């Protein structure tokens, strides 16, 4: 389903349905991608919940990036903004990381 | 090519070692912490640490070198996706050693083209050896530094102080160096008693506010047989005389 070309577009969805977000991600250099505080969880469980998984690449190189799966499942009606910055979890954000952003809208 | 046993022949003899305790870190023999950045260049920082330990301790000489050299010349590797710690050291012998950074500075995954001619002197190697895995303790305390292989997972990204307690990677992905072997006695609060605890001490290119300014301690054994997240499964060191 979700990947960075769908970078901030709005995608409409059912209550229940899950959204399966699949990010580049290398857990060699520290980074990661996390909701704001450091966190693979959801903002409001209420709103939507979200699963995590890091697979890595089938290259046997060592600092060769896989691939990070976000499973979100919407659990209210409304237009959920679902916000991702890529980080050291030691460091937190600047000015410059990159970010994903999609929102998710359920009638 | 290069056969263990006879090069540790040479550079141990019969002297006998504490297998408890020994930190390069305190015997000349660590340069500083660097940091890779968004990039996965973690091949180069562990390959050049380890040629860049060899100056300090055979030659007392503290040079920087260039990792990005490394990663835009090293035609065997793919740069900031990924490479291999012995590929590594054959195109370090093939481009005829390496630049100071000073002369060729880190931009990360910034496009940038291979130029082999920055500086008028280049440091080099002449070959390097794989360490058996169960040789690890010898190796460090009589060769040097090893650049090795671990698998990490994000558990690394949040450790602090202390001796690693978190899971491992699904497979191999990260080089670092093995810099040292220590033990801290800590009272068992039941038996009342001091139990030792053995760790091996890594250096990471994770930059100095990560970890222990930079460095993680991982669980062993006396022995250091113990290899947890397969640590030293890859590791060679490189030679300079």
């Amino acid at each position: 389903k979700v990947t960075k070309a769908h970078n901030g577009a709005t995608l409409t969805v059912a209550v229940g349905e899950l959204v399966e977000i699949q990010l580049p991600s290398n857990p060699t250099t520290g980074f990661a991608w996390y909701f704001e505080g450091g966190t693979k969880e959801s903002p409001n469980e209420s709103m939507f919940t979200v699963e995590n998984k890091y697979f890595p690449p089938d290259s046997k190189l060592l600092g060769a990036g896989g691939t990070e799966h976000f499973h979100v499942t919407v659990k209210a009606a409304g237009t959920h903004a679902v916000n991702l910055t890529y980080m050291r979890p030691w460091t937190g954000p600047s000015h410059d990381s990159e970010r994903f952003t999609v929102y998710l809208k359920a009638n | 090519q290069m056969n263990y046993e006879e090069v540790i022949k040479k550079y141990r003899g019969e002297e006998n070692f504490d297998h408890a305790a020994y930190d390069w870190r305190l015997h000349s023999g660590v340069t500083p912490v660097k940091d890779q950045k968004n990039c996965g260049s973690c091949w180069a920082f562990s390959s050049i640490g380890s040629v860049e330990s060899q100056y300090a301790i055979r030659k007392n000489k503290l040079i920087t070198l260039s990792e990005q050299e490394l990663v835009d010349c090293s035609f065997k590797n793919y740069g900031c996706n990924g490479g291999l710690i012995n590929n590594a050291f054959e195109d370090m012998i093939e481009l005829g050693g390496i630049c100071p950074d000073g002369d060729y500075p880190y931009v990360s995954d910034a496009p940038n083209l291979c130029n082999i001619d920055r500086c008028t002197e280049k440091y080099g190697i002449k070959n390097y050896l794989s360490v058996p895995d169960n040789k690890l303790k010898e190796a460090l305390r009589f060769l040097g530094p090893i650049s090795i292989s671990v698998a990490v997972s994000d558990d690394f990204a949040f450790y602090k102080e202390g001796i690693f307690d978190g899971e491992c990677g699904d497979q191999l992905n990260h080089a670092v160096m093995l810099v040292g072997f220590g033990m801290k006695e800590i009272v068992n609060p039941l038996t009342k008693k001091g139990e030792k605890h053995y760790y091996y001490i890594i250096k990471n290119s994770w930059g100095q506010q990560w970890g222990e300014r930079g460095f993680i301690n991982i669980e062993t054994d006396e022995s250091g047989l113990m290899r947890k997240c397969g640590l030293g499964t890859d590791a060679f060191i490189p030679l300079i005389e």
